[PDB]
């Protein structure tokens, strides 16, 4: 009896995996983003600095 | 020696005939010795978790 009572939680649990993987997805979509935010912020310092640098 | 008496000896022969192959036989089919009580702890067919 109790063994399936066990198997019941288990697999009640195993919405954690989706959401995992959801968590990834939103994190590394940012990740991207900000990436690509600071890569333009840096490459237009980069320029901005070099011709007052010279 | 009675033992020789010939004239008497199917009154000796059919009673125990009777008795040794029929209503001792079944007194006995009667006792019957059942197996053990084997309580199985160890019984369960649980598919493998679902996944």
């Amino acid at each position: 009896i109790d063994t399936e009572k066990s198997q019941q939680a288990l697999v009640q649990k195993r919405h954690y995996l989706f959401d995992v993987q959801r968590n990834n997805i939103a994190m590394a979509l940012e990740v991207t983003y900000r990436e690509r935010l600071y890569r333009v912020y840096k490459e237009v310092k980069n320029r901005l600095d070099y011709h007052i640098s010279v | 020696m009675p033992q020789l008496n010939t004239t008497v000896w199917p009154t000796m022969i059919t009673p125990m005939l009777l008795t040794l192959f029929l209503i001792t036989q079944l007194k006995m089919l009667n006792t019957n010795y059942h197996l053990p009580p084997s309580p199985k702890p160890m019984k369960m067919k649980n598919y493998n978790k679902p996944w």
